[PDB]
C-alpha cells in the first residue's frame, strides 16, 4: 500500500535527519526533515514540535528551506 | 537514535 511506503519514507528521512544533525551536518539533516514534513497532513504541528526540540539556528534554517 | 521518529510520528 501507499501507507506503508509513506510511513517508511517519513521515518527513514527523520532518522537520516537526526543522524546528520548529530554529526553537525545541519544543512543536510534539515533537508531530510523537510521531506518528512512535506508528506505530513499536519506540517504546522510537526514544525511546533521541532521548534521545541531543535537548537534555534537549526530550526530557523529549517524554516528557510521549507 | 530513533527518538526524533517517535516525537514526529506522534505529532
Amino acid at each position: 500500500k501507499d501507507a506503508e511506503a509513506v510511513q517508511k519514507f517519513f521515518l527513514e528521512e527523520i532518522q537520516l535527519g537526526e543522524e546528520l544533525l548529530a554529526q553537525g551536518d545541519y544543512e543536510k539533516g534539515v533537508d531530510h526533515l523537510t521531506n518528512a514534513i512535506a508528506v505530513s497532513g499536519q506540517p504546522q504541528q510537526l514544525l511546533q514540535v521541532l521548534q521545541q526540540t531543535l537548537p534555534p539556528p537549526v530550526f530557523q534554517m529549517l524554516l528557510t528551506k521549507l | 537514535g530513533x527518538r526524533l521518529c517517535r516525537l514526529l510520528s506522534y505529532a
